[PDB]
């Protein structure tokens, strides 16, 4: 066994945190007051679960798990929420004012007061495994903290744990949700400084999922909360083979080496079905042709682009629930029949599939309808560049007047840092291009 | 927990910062006696941000009242909510400014500030997390524009990293009560564009049209002035009183608002606006319509004369957000040659549940456009109108004031309009 | 198309299927930026006060 | 009221299509970057179809189907002919070709001897050059990626004058992906006796401008040949048609996707003396015929347009 330890970095981060916690719980049969009556092996264990979770002689299961924001309202909700017992103090770390949406403001100005707490917090968790494997990130692209602090937090990690594997889930700024104009700025800044510190990032696109749910579930005007439930199913289905047994996945270092062929192009593209609501007394339930299938609909993507127009590096199906592999095969030659797949010449046309035999838990009370299979597919293609080019260029047409650059500089970065950063965002765009492309008449 | 210090100064100041406190008492639920009486935890959520808590469970306004002459002062403190201030809070000299800036920002006022200074320490030292201080004063004046402006610069070098924002009350010949009146809102705006982060630019001759065209209202008084502004600065400031994701802080506001330091200069707008017809509902299409319409803007500047560098729209009531959204974006699709297609979505919406005393549904607007020019365009040619002839120069000089400091003002305040229209353009 | 790594047990099983073969800044320089930041934040303070000296 | 954008100045079909649009009195011209369109009339080159269907509240319609450049290059047609089971090699309507980089270079010596061995004269494009033994064919490639396709050695014959000519016709595919067959097709006649080339650009002896529409055509198909356009030819050149879009459908569809295409193709075919009807290849932004732009504009917007958009005999057939 090797623990793994998460770190949920400003409101993002946090909110999505408190979900996923919450997912894994119901799943691995712990109570809100920690208890876990399955654990028979009291006050320790080296069960696959326990990767997540530590235990006390008492008996409770205590995420490995760090929470971190600048400004204390969101945190607070943690401390007295349903699962409130599940932490300790020392796990919830707050300031008093928070960057201001200001990526300089988080990752110069409070982060430089703030990360040696952060660290000596992480280390007293780290103390606590046996043989640590990595970290868990999760965070805004948009917000100060999410995108200022977590890039400082990540360089440091890598002084601190250098051998250590590091993986980001990051949400990807949408406006129809978004609390800030200078979110581009804030997105290619962290992009740029945390790029060399992260082996393999989950983005989803606010955008994907507000669609998912008003198409999907049904709902006119989703709230974060709505967002959140789904996100973390999303990241159930990616971390469930490291908290249950299994042999695909099952430690940090195989995400790199499973989905990411070159260091810099390690973006992921997430896609997830069945999304089914709640409210209806009677859906019926997609076979795993029809899962499968699904994982090729951009209607699906966590991130909107379209795939067909790219190529694949890496491809893996992660099912839950009532799956045996002879349908997934026929599955599989089915949809390559009438599907644009293709792979870049110098990778294997291949798909690597994990098969979990739980079906996905829901939350009671919750939006998403219990289902009696469901699929994440990771495929890293070259078609999620187009989500770096929708922000390199909203990036552009800001900068071109230094609208807002002021803000930064106020917090003493310098101008060199955003041009050093969008073109690191330009070389990034052109790596893609590379790896993946072939009037009056 | 987040403070702002309220401060209000001069006459105009005074008026409307009673009103304002009165507005928000009643939203919040505190009678004047101090004491909350409401309903809903909503109220008491973010009540921090502008009350103390004393002994008791009683709140008081985190306000302090400022003037040269004691006249204003006595009526707010006589008035409807006047007990609910702070005592201590009251710091008033006896000599008047005689509408002139001169004497608020150098000589009358200089005897006074150190006093203001005392009381504003006395409310940071007790604030968790001060974030800034919320300035309300007119520009046309002496006490509000001279001694405000002085205020704002001595508040600045000893909280030099803290939010400054104002309600400045711009003046207007045809709202006037004395001529020199160009000359001390001159001399303000350069004060405004070095020393505040955010400054809601509220002109007189705007809510008199809106009294007179729109509420018909035929003779309007400065009080149905101060019940618009009132009203508006409820609105303005409901992201920062209630839970809410957007602009939820001064310096999130600032960050969202403000793309260049100098171009911090909002129009604010209010709906509905009608007279009295009154009981009839309002519906967000109407809502959305009015909110963006000239006539429902503060600042007498018509914003087809520009362009919006950022907006923000907060909506009051229970409504539906699926339709705000639509109407929303509707307005922003349908006239995009009035956004600067160089910052991309500059327009946010946000939504609170409480709404108004008396309204079910209501909508703010806070515009940062270019067309706000036109607005330092007029007191710059009513500035050089009279000194070009040197009239009634005196005033000023006879407080120690040299006629190169009308000099430099009058080219800051034609540079603020070339930069406006630098980016007009663009 | 061909079945490899085929690995069960009681939760589940994993296997691949082939279609078609093929064809860091130190401590101490952290620290420096981090400073040089804070140094100019400081600069543009002390200009500020110069200025409202003045 | 609609928002449309021009990115292409160069269009005549689409500088027609905007001053219509711009006088329904529903629908708004806006600067060419400016983000809040409903409809884009792209650039040509290097669309960025990435950054359509981002915007909330905003159905937005493009005139180009992103991955339709497969079916409008040269190497890459023969490329999707020959490789799509779906037309597979052995298509019958389609020249012998072959992809040369200056690779199929030794198979297409293979099928030149043979048939050289038991008439072969072929053609070379990306600029064109016809010869009749292989060797000279080669050279003149090295001097771009090029195809050499079998030269249509007997052509079919207008008389009088004893000239060749091509057949052009125009194919709307809308966000529906429904194929509608312009009714009126143009044929771009050799004025000379064969006058090998037939490019408009390449006069006005027998008709004016070296066009002749379908009515007179189909009359002289009854008159010389006892037979009818419809038949003899259009029923090939619908099945064409068909077979190279419904290949492509699967990659180029915007049926699921955030933001929807539409796009005006230029076929062009070439009639044997047998009255075997043979494509060429297919035009992604072409123009029209000066008496046709207002009638084929005009449904552009009836079909592509406003069937997205609606406004406050179809010219078409659909295939
Ligand atoms: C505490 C007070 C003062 C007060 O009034 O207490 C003595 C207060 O104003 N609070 C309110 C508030 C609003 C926004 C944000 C925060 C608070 C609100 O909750 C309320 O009570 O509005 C008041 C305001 C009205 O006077 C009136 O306006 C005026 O004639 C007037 C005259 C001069 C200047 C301004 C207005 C008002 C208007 O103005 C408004 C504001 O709505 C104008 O067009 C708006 C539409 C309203 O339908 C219409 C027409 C009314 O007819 C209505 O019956 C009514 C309400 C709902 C009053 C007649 C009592
Ligand atoms: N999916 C999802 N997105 C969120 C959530 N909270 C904030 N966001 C997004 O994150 C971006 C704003 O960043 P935040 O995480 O709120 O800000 P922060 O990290 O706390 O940084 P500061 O508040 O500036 O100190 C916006 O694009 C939001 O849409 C959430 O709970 N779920
Ligand atoms: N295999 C073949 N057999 C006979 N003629 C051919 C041929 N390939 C091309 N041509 C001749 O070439 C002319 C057009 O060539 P092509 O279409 O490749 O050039 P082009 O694309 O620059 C003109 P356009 O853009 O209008 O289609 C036709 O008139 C046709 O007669
Ligand atoms: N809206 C409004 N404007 C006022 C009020 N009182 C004065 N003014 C305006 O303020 C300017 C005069 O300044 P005033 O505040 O009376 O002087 P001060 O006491 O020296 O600050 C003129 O432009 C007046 O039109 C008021 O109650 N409401
Ligand atoms: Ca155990
Ligand atoms: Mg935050
Ligand atoms: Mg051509
Ligand atoms: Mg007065």
């Amino acid at each position: 066994m090797r623990e793994c330890i998460s770190i949920h970095v400003g409101q993002a981060g946090v909110q999505i945190g408190n979900a996923c916690w919450e997912l894994y719980c119901l799943e691995h049969g712990i109570q809100p007051d920690g208890q876990m009556p399955s654990d028979k092996t009291i006050g320790g264990g080296d069960d696959s679960f326990n990767t997540f979770f530590s235990e006390t002689g008492a008996g409770k299961h205590v995420p490995r798990a760090v929470f971190v924001d600048l400004e204390p309202t969101v945190i607070d909700e943690v401390r007295t929420g349903t699962y409130r017992q599940l932490f300790h103090p020392e796990q919830l770390i707050t300031g008093k004012e928070d960057a201001a949406n200001n990526y300089a403001r988080g990752h110069y100005t409070i982060g430089k007061e703030i990360i040696d707490l952060v660290l000596d917090r992480i280390r007293k968790l780290a103390d606590q495994c046996t043989g640590l494997q990595g970290f868990l990130v999760f965070h805004s692209f948009g917000g100060g903290t999410g995108s200022g602090f977590t890039s400082l937090l990540m360089e440091r990690l890598s002084v601190d744990y250098g051998k250590k594997s590091k993986l980001e889930f990051s949400i990807y700024p949408a406006p129809q949700v978004s609390t800030a104009v200078v979110e581009p700025y804030n997105s290619i800044l962290t992009t740029h400084t945390t790029l060399e510190h992260s082996d393999c990032a989950f983005m989803v696109d606010n955008e994907a999922i507000y669609d998912i749910c008003r198409r999907n579930l049904d709902i006119e005007r989703p709230t974060y909360t709505n967002l959140n439930r789904l996100i973390s199913q999303i990241v159930s289905s990616i971390t469930a083979s490291l908290r249950f047994d299994g042999a695909l996945n099952v430690d940090l270092t195989e995400f790199q080496t499973n989905l990411v062929p070159y260091p810099r192009i390690h973006f992921p593209l997430a896609t997830y079905a069945p999304v089914i609501s709640a409210e209806k007394a009677y859906h019926e339930q997609l076979s795993v042709a029809e899962i499968t299938n699904a994982c090729f609909e951009p209607a699906n993507q966590m991130v909107k682009c379209d795939p067909r127009h790219g190529k694949y590096m890496a491809c893996c199906l992660l099912y839950r629930g009532d799956v045996v592999p002879k349908d997934v095969n026929a599955a599989i030659a089915t949809i390559k029949t009438k599907r644009s797949i293709q792979f870049v010449d110098w990778c294997p046309t291949g798909f690597k599939v994990g098969i979990n035999y739980q079906p996905p838990t829901v939350v009671p009370g919750g939006d998403l309808a219990k289902v009696q299979r469901a699929v994440c597919m990771l495929s890293n293609t070259t078609a999620i560049a187009e989500a770096w080019a929708r922000l390199d260029h909203k990036f552009d047409l800001m900068y071109a007047k230094r609208a807002f650059v002021h803000w930064y500089v106020g917090e003493g970065m310098e101008e060199g840092e955003f041009s050093e950063a969008r073109e690191d965002m330009a070389a990034l765009e052109k790596d893609y291009e590379e790896v993946g492309v072939d009037g009056e008449e | 927990m987040r403070e702002i210090v309220h401060i209000q100064a001069g006459q105009c100041g005074n008026q409307i910062g009673a009103k304002f406190w009165e507005v928000i008492s009643d939203e919040h639920g505190i009678d004047p006696t101090g004491s909350y009486h409401g309903d809903s935890d909503l109220q008491l959520e973010r009540i921090n941000v502008y009350y103390n808590e004393a002994t008791g469970n009683k709140y008081v306004p985190r306000a302090i009242l400022v003037d040269l002459e004691p006249g204003t002062m006595d009526s707010v403190r006589s008035g409807p909510f006047g007990q609910i201030f702070r005592p201590d809070n009251f710091v008033f000299g006896q000599s008047g400014a005689g509408n002139n800036w001169a004497k608020g920002h150098y000589t009358e006022g200089a005897e006074l500030v150190d006093s203001v200074l005392d009381v504003v320490r006395k409310e940071s030292e007790s604030c968790d997390c001060l974030q800034g201080f919320q300035l309300t004063h007119s520009l046309g004046g002496g006490t509000g524009s001279g001694m405000g402006t002085l205020l704002i610069s001595k508040i600045r070098e000893e909280y030099p990293d803290r939010i400054m924002n104002t309600f400045s009350v711009m003046p207007s010949p045809k709202v006037s009560d004395t001529v020199v009146e160009p000359y001390n809102a001159t001399l303000s705006v350069h004060q405004l564009v070095e020393n505040t982060d955010e400054t809601y630019c509220i002109d007189n001759e705007a809510l008199y049209d809106i009294c007179f065209r729109t509420l018909k209202l035929t003779t309007p008084t400065y009080g149905d002035l101060n019940h618009l502004v009132s009203a508006t600065m409820s609105g303005v400031t409901t992201c920062l009183r209630f839970p809410g994701q957007l602009n939820a802080d001064l310096r999130k506001l600032a960050v969202n608002m403000v793309p260049f330091p100098r171009l911090h200069f909002f129009m604010p707008g209010f709906a509905p606006l009608t007279s009295r017809q009154q009981y009839r509902a309002l519906t967000v299409p109407e809502l959305t319509q009015q909110m963006f319409d000239s006539k429902n803007m503060m600042a007498a500047c018509d914003p087809r004369h520009g362009r919006y560098l950022t907006v923000a729209a907060i909506f009051r009531g229970r409504m539906s957000m699926k339709e705000v959204d639509e109407q929303m974006l509707n307005v922003q699709n349908k006239n995009s040659s009035y956004f600067v297609e160089w910052i991309p979505n500059n327009v946010k919406t946000a939504v609170c549940d409480i709404p108004p005393r008396g309204l079910k549904m209501s909508a703010t607007f806070i515009g940062n456009s270019t067309a706000i020019q036109e607005l330092f365009k007029r007191i710059s040619e009513q500035f050089t109108a009279m000194f070009r002839r040197k009239a009634f120069l005196h005033w000023y000089t006879g407080e120690g004031m040299d006629e190169m400091e009308f000099t430099e003002a009058e080219s800051n305040m034609n540079d603020l309009v070339s930069e406006y229209q630098q980016y007009q353009d663009a | 198309m061909e079945v490899i790594e085929l690995n069960k047990c009681t939760s589940g099983q994993s296997f691949e299927v082939i279609l078609k073969p093929p064809s860091d800044p130190s401590l101490e320089e952290i620290q420096k930026k981090l400073e040089a930041a804070e140094e100019r934040r400081k600069y543009q303070e002390a200009e500020l006060l110069k200025h409202l000296a003045e | 009221m609609y928002t449309f954008v021009v990115r292409d100045e160069n269009s005549s079909v689409y500088a027609e299509v905007s001053r219509l649009l711009l006088a329904t009195g529903q629908w708004k011209r806006l600067r060419k970057d400016n983000p809040r369109f409903n409809l884009m009339l792209g650039e040509r080159n290097r669309l960025p179809f990435g950054r359509l269907g981002h915007e909330p509240g905003l159905v937005q319609l493009v005139n180009y189907y992103r991955g339709a450049d497969k079916l409008c290059r040269k190497a890459s047609l023969v490329k999707l002919i020959k490789t799509s089971p779906e037309l597979s090699e052995s298509c019958t309507w389609f020249p012998e070709s072959y992809v040369i980089y200056p690779d199929e270079r030794e198979v297409f010596l293979a099928a030149y001897n043979r048939r050289r061995e038991g008439g072969n004269v072929w053609i070379a494009k990306s600029g064109i050059l016809i010869s009749s033994e292989a060797s000279e064919l080669l050279d003149f490639i090295d001097e771009q990626v090029h195809v050499i396709q079998k030269y249509l050695e007997k052509p079919l014959l207008l008389e009088p004058g004893h000239r060749k000519f091509d057949i052009r016709s125009w194919v709307l595919v809308d966000h529906l992906y429904n194929i509608y067959l312009y009714r009126e097709g143009v044929l771009r006649t050799s004025s000379e006796p064969y006058c090998h080339l037939t490019n408009h650009c390449i006069y006005g002896r027998y008709e004016e401008g070296n066009e002749m529409f379908f009515e007179e055509f189909n009359q002289y198909l009854m008159d010389a040949l006892n037979t009818t356009l419809e038949n003899s030819i259009l029923l090939q050149i619908k099945h064409i048609i068909r077979s190279c879009l419904m290949c492509i459908e699967p990659a180029i569809s915007t049926k699921h996707l955030h933001y929807q295409s539409f796009q005006l193709f230029g076929f062009d075919f070439m009639v044997d003396e047998e009255l075997k009807v043979w494509l060429i290849e297919v035009n992604g932004a072409p123009a029209c015929a000066q008496k046709l732009y207002a009638e084929l504009c005009q449904g552009i917007v009836d079909v592509a347009i406003s069937s997205v958009f609606p406004l406050a005999t179809s010219i078409f057939i659909k295939l």
